[PDB]
RNA sequence: ACCCUCAGAAGGGAGGCGAAAUAGAGCAUGAAAUCAGUUGGCGAUCGAGCGACAGGGCAUACAAGGUCCCUCGACGAAUGACCGACGCGCGAGCGUCCAGUAAGACUCACGGGAAGCCGAUGUUCUGUCGUACGUUUUGAAAAACGAGCCAGGGAGUGUGUCU
RNA sequence: CGCUCUAAUUGGAUGGAAGUAGGGGUGAAAACUCCUAUGGACCGAUUAGUGACGAAAAUCCUGGCCAUAGUAGCAGCGAUA
RNA sequence: UGUCCCAACGUUGGGCCCGGUGAACUGUACAUUCCAGUGCGGAGUCUGGAGACACCCAGGGGGAAGCGAAGACCCUAUGGA
């Protein structure tokens, strides 16, 4: 698994991770992409109405054949990723706690650093025409998130 | 709208290819020219065959497509293309400080550059860039 | 406070008027990259130089913006081949005995990286008292 | 017969694979072949003395 | 270990051991292909063997390189004048003299200057040249054949005889 | 020029070997060398030997990996739930 | 008698958008092309011009002498059956 790539001062910064999450790590580069430099509890609050359908992800990158989304400001496609969005959910309220549990306001702290790592892949076989078989995996994604004081 | 030239060229009764080929030649130099009255500028030959050319030249054409300008204001401008690496960044840049105009919007009569005249009395075959572009279909705006 | 380096590192050596003629000659001179066709458009193909052997090879037919192909006629001058760019001949030195015979004047010395810092203070001590230059040397806080 | 025993064969043209002898879909035998015998390598029968 | 978090013997946070946890369990070292984040350079008006050689922009902790810029002066290969004087030519222009002079690459000396400053490195711009590589072929950029990329592997050896 | 191991002669290393990453210097070049970081135990030079000794290629072999793509399929069947 | 003149409207499953799952073919490199030319005489890449702001969604397949298969025709081998 990953190490924190970014450093971190103790003393006005929370961290936290996501170990070998079984989800799209396209959707993930998607998602931390767009929190970033947002206030822990926006992103929740974003996240909520990515998952409740309200509220685009832009997909900047990973958009092939994906339909645009009215809501997209200054990008056209985006999507509504709510499994992985919902691993994010549990990545900041865990964030969030720890940041309580050391005196910090949590909900108020920056994420000042958010980034997924794909960590390999729960490799999988589908039987095919012709007797033969081919690949079909399941990425495994693991994430970073560093809270820090306003 | 307000250019300003360092040199003011009047191309009336002048050898449109004689005058290009200077304005060319001063545009790569760092000059910003002005071609005034290009509707009376003048090439000489057979008017029945030099206008086969130019109305060859718009018919040409696809979807890529072939942008051929009609009005005598662009057939000069073309002209000068032709005579820069338009498509270099120094070429570019000399094309871009040198304008052609439909008469003359400025204050100054222009100046006639040196063996590029043509004398009427002693030259009947040649065309006038306006009679051209009229033969082209362009609306006389002039 | 700061980092000074042991040893004197300010010495230059002395040369013949034409030894530093040819120097400042390869100096001016430099050569070509000389590395292997193409290693550039292929990263399993590495920057070691080899002939190129296609018969068709651009590189090999000398073709002009192929770069050059190795030749005696790039040599360096006989009199400064191999000298640092000081003018110094370097000597490769391992311990303290490596250091006799060498004429501080004309030569300078490179202690191996695989010495340690006992033995490395021992040799940089003793060099600079025999008034050699040693070109790697140790940075002690003074 | 190190690298030989194996009754690995080439499927020759027709899959859009090399003519490389193969066993239960693994290449064999030949030198370029990983487990596949050593071309030149040392002799027994050579005198060294 | 303990504590907080969590649906939780998961995971995460904090913490503890050890010289080292970036030795934390398929755990020594940890390359390339390649991925995330990020830094430098370029960038939504512009053209494609991706570069070589020249030369500019911007960027650069130390170390392991230390040079470089301008005035002037010395030296000065080949080459080699302007102007002016005189004489020719219809004319463009030429001849003689000024003069093998002034000039002339490199190199050096005095004085002055630079430390992102010189080299060098990353990227990018300009100029010149340039349609991969290897093979087949009279002729390959080839609409002839091979390879997605990288790493590792991958082809004159032994005995006998002869010369 | 470079690689392996042997021999003689002779050196380096926990005051940090090999390897790796980034960087400085030399050689026309094969390649040699240094600095910084990482690493944490081995490593050379000269001379005479040794050889399962050098790769860009073989629809080469094995492993790993990118694009393809969040794409095709997860509808079609007289059993539409 | 919708085979045709000559096509229309409708039904159901797809297709299109969203959540979840999630391959393969193919890839020397570069690649926004078009018209002409040239070249081993069938060029996105050479030459000259023309055109060309970037990215994305859907489509039907003109081109990449598209992908797939070391041509099964023909000849050649002091080949095989
Ligand atoms: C004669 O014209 C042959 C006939 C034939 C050959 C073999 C088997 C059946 C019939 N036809 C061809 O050779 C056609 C070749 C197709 C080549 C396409 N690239
Ligand atoms: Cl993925
Ligand atoms: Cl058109
Ligand atoms: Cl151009
Ligand atoms: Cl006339
Ligand atoms: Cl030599
Ligand atoms: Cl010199
Ligand atoms: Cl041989
Ligand atoms: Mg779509
Ligand atoms: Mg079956
Ligand atoms: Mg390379
Ligand atoms: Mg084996
Ligand atoms: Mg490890
Ligand atoms: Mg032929
Ligand atoms: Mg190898
Ligand atoms: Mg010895
Ligand atoms: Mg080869
Ligand atoms: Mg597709
Ligand atoms: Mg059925
Ligand atoms: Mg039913
Ligand atoms: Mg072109
Ligand atoms: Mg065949
Ligand atoms: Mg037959
Ligand atoms: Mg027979
Ligand atoms: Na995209
Ligand atoms: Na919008
Ligand atoms: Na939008
Ligand atoms: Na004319
Ligand atoms: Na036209
Ligand atoms: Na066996
Ligand atoms: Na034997
Ligand atoms: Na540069
Ligand atoms: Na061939
Ligand atoms: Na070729
Ligand atoms: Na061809
Ligand atoms: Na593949
Ligand atoms: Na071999
Ligand atoms: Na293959
Ligand atoms: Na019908
Ligand atoms: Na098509």
């Amino acid at each position: 698994g990953i190490s924190y790539s970014v450093e971190a001062d103790p003393d006005t910064t929370a961290k936290a991770m996501l170990r070998e999450r079984q989800m799209s790590f396209k959707h993930s580069k998607a998602i931390a992409r767009e929190i970033k430099g947002k206030t822990a509890g926006e992103a929740v609050d974003y996240l909520e109405a990515v998952i409740e359908g309200d509220q685009p992800v832009p997909f900047k990158q990973h958009n092939s054949g994906v339909g645009h989304k009215s809501k997209v400001d200054g990008w056209d496609a985006g999507r509504y990723p709510e499994k992985a969005s919902k691993a994010f959910l549990d990545l900041l309220e865990n964030a969030v706690g720890n940041a309580d549990h050391q005196g910090f306001d949590g909900e108020a702290m920056t994420i000042k650093h958010v980034a997924a790592h794909k960590v390999g892949e729960q490799q999988g076989r589908k039987p095919r025409a012709m007797g033969r078989a081919s690949a079909w995996n399941s990425p495994q994604v693991d994430v970073e998130l560093i809270l820090e004081e306003p | 709208a307000e250019f300003d030239a360092d040199v003011i060229v009047d191309a009336r009764d002048c050898i449109m290819g004689r005058v290009a080929s200077q304005v060319a030649e001063q545009a790569l130099d760092g000059e910003t020219v002005a071609v005034v009255n290009a509707e009376r500028a003048v090439i000489t030959g057979r008017e029945e065959q030099i206008v086969e050319k130019y109305e060859k030249r718009v018919d040409i054409g696809n979807d890529n497509g072939y942008f051929y300008p009609k009005r005598p204001d662009g057939i000069f401008k073309r002209t000068i293309r032709g005579m820069l690496p338009h498509k270099k960044q120094r070429g570019r840049e000399a094309f871009e400080s040198v304008r052609v105009y439909l008469g003359n919007p400025y204050d100054e009569d222009g100046e006639v550059l040196d063996g590029t005249s043509l004398d009427r009395l002693s030259n009947i075959k040649f065309v006038t860039l306006g009679e051209i572009s009229e033969t082209l279909g362009a609306n006389k705006t002039w | 406070t700061e980092l000074q380096a042991r040893g004197l590192t300010e010495k230059t050596p002395d040369l013949s008027d034409e030894d530093a003629r040819l120097l400042t000659q390869r100096h001016r001179v430099g050569k070509p990259q000389f590395n292997r066709q193409d290693h550039h458009k292929k990263k399993r193909v590495s920057t070691s130089w080899r002939k190129p052997r296609g018969q068709l090879s651009k590189q090999r037919r000398g073709i002009k913006g192929k770069g050059d192909t190795v030749e005696a006629g790039f040599r360096s001058p006989t009199a400064v081949r191999g000298k640092h760019p000081s003018g110094f001949e370097e000597v490769r030195v391992h311990n303290v005995d490596d250091l006799e015979g060498v004429d501080g004047d004309t030569e300078a010395v490179r202690i191996a990286s695989k010495v340690g810092a006992r033995k490395r203070e021992r040799i940089e001590e003793e060099a600079e008292d025999a008034g050699i230059r040693v070109l790697n040397p140790t940075y002690v806080e003074v | 017969y190190a690298g030989l025993r194996t009754p690995a064969e080439s499927f020759g043209s027709g899959r859009g694979q090399a003519h490389v002898p193969k066993l239960d879909g693994r290449a064999r035998r030949v030198p370029q072949a990983v487990k596949g015998r050593s071309a030149h390598p040392p002799k027994t029968e050579k005198d060294r003395s």
